[PDB]
């Protein structure tokens, strides 16, 4: 491979890292460095947004950990009234259910801390602390999570103005996966008009953003001029 | 404080910088479009800051890509200049890439403000050098006088980079793609 290739190809697995869903070593890292960022930066508005955005993240750990508790405890369960198939499908999308409203109810508190820490970081008026590395780094963090919580839940049409706060972002426009979640939602968005019978501006727009996005997507990842690139291109003209 | 101010415009000067060696590729146009947009084919002229279509917009000896864009009026112009002469193969998807000798470009509509005034055309003489060449490119202020950017206080130099230029240069440097791509 080429400098530009080997580069490339790092870079997408690092990025696919970054938007890698939430763990303990990836919890740790995180805020471990986001910590000694907050000593550097030694702005009360920006510790206290990092004590919010912390608490959200936190909130999404205890559900995970929530989630795998509540599942073995109800494996763990004789159900001495399961005789007929429909019986154990009826219990299955019971448990589901309540597994997906505790979800939603996680997502919303996770919601309210990731939209504090972005009300203390509106605080920082400064245009040279807004401009801080440090900054940029937390407020793409609270982002990125916040567009996390809402894609598991299958929120998507939610994902799109926080997708698009988080590419003006820092370079964050030459993310694989930004771009990926973007056209993803978008296409969500344009089967929701086809099946809803919407407006045809509507369809368009949503249409033309998803190919935008799918395209900047695969040109990030195999190149311009790449057998890829041609055909994506190719399709839409 | 002055050390984010001093990394943003470093990552600043390597964003034109990468921008610039792609539209150093833009020659692929010249042995060769996307809605509102036209370009022409031509050489430096006149003083030297401006490029002059030909009359022969396939001809071998173009020098110069000159990129207008439309909207709802003319909303922006460049001009790309490239040193040396092009490939004598008449097939683009063979043509290598030239170093700018220069980037030109205007703003007419859709104006951004710098410290309140607008930099209404950008003049790089050095696009394809250390990416650090501020000093290189000069601002035509309207409120058109010319200063440089690199006399210009940093947070303002890197808003200069961040809000005009680097934006102007992907988006021309999307523009000579979408045509290529078309024809190509």
């Amino acid at each position: 491979l080429t400098e530009d290739q080997k580069k490339k190809k790092k870079e997408i697995m690092e990025q696919e890292s970054l938007w890698k869903n939430p763990d303990f070593k990836g919890y740790n890292k995180t805020f471990q460095e986001l910590h000694q960022l907050s000593k550097t930066f030694a702005n009360n508005q920006f510790r206290l947004a990092l004590s919010n955005y912390q608490s959200g993240v936190n909130t999404i750990m205890k559900n995970r950990d929530w989630v795998e508790q509540y599942r073995k405890e109800e494996a763990e369960k004789k159900r001495l009234d399961e005789k007929w198939y429909w019986q154990k499908v009826d219990r299955k999308a019971r448990e589901e259910r309540v597994v997906y409203r505790e979800k939603m109810k996680a997502k919303q508190d996770a919601l309210n801390y990731f939209s504090k820490a972005i009300n203390h970081l509106d605080e920082i008026k400064n245009p040279d602390l807004r401009e801080r590395p440090e900054f940029k780094r937390l407020l793409s963090d609270v982002y990125r999570s916040w567009i996390m919580a809402e894609y598991d839940l299958q929120n998507l049409p939610q994902t799109i103005p926080i997708l698009e706060l988080y590419i003006e972002i820092d370079d964050n426009e030459k993310e694989y996966p930004a771009h990926k979640y973007l056209a993803s939602a978008y296409s969500f968005e344009e089967n929701m008009i086809k099946k809803t019978k919407g407006p045809d501006d509507m369809l368009f727009k949503y249409r033309y953003k998803k190919n935008v996005h799918l395209l900047r997507a695969t040109e990030l990842k195999y190149g311009k001029d790449s057998p890829e690139y041609k055909h994506i291109v190719n399709v839409i003209n | 404080s002055g050390k984010s101010m001093a990394d943003t415009e470093k990552e600043l000067d390597d964003n034109i910088s990468e921008v610039n060696k792609r539209l150093r590729l833009h020659t692929v146009l010249f042995k060769m479009l996307p809605h509102k947009t036209v370009l022409y084919k031509g050489k430096p002229s006149a003083d030297g800051e401006r490029c002059e279509a030909a009359d022969k917009q396939e001809a071998q000896d173009n020098t110069c890509l000159h990129l207008e864009v439309f909207d709802f009026a003319k909303f922006k112009k460049m001009e790309l200049f490239f040193e040396g002469s092009n490939n004598a193969d008449p097939d683009p998807r063979k043509e290598q890439p030239r170093n700018l000798t220069k980037i030109r470009t205007y703003i007419y509509q859709n104006n951004f403000l710098l410290e309140d005034k607008v930099i209404s055309v950008i003049a790089d003489v050095a696009p394809n050098g250390e990416p650090a060449h501020n000093d290189k490119i000069e601002l035509f202020y309207q409120h058109v006088g010319k200063y440089i950017l690199s006399n210009v206080e940093n947070p303002i130099r890197n808003n200069f980079k961040k809000q005009f230029y680097f934006k102007n240069l992907d988006y021309f440097d999307k523009l000579f793609t979408k045509i290529f791509d078309y024809n190509d």
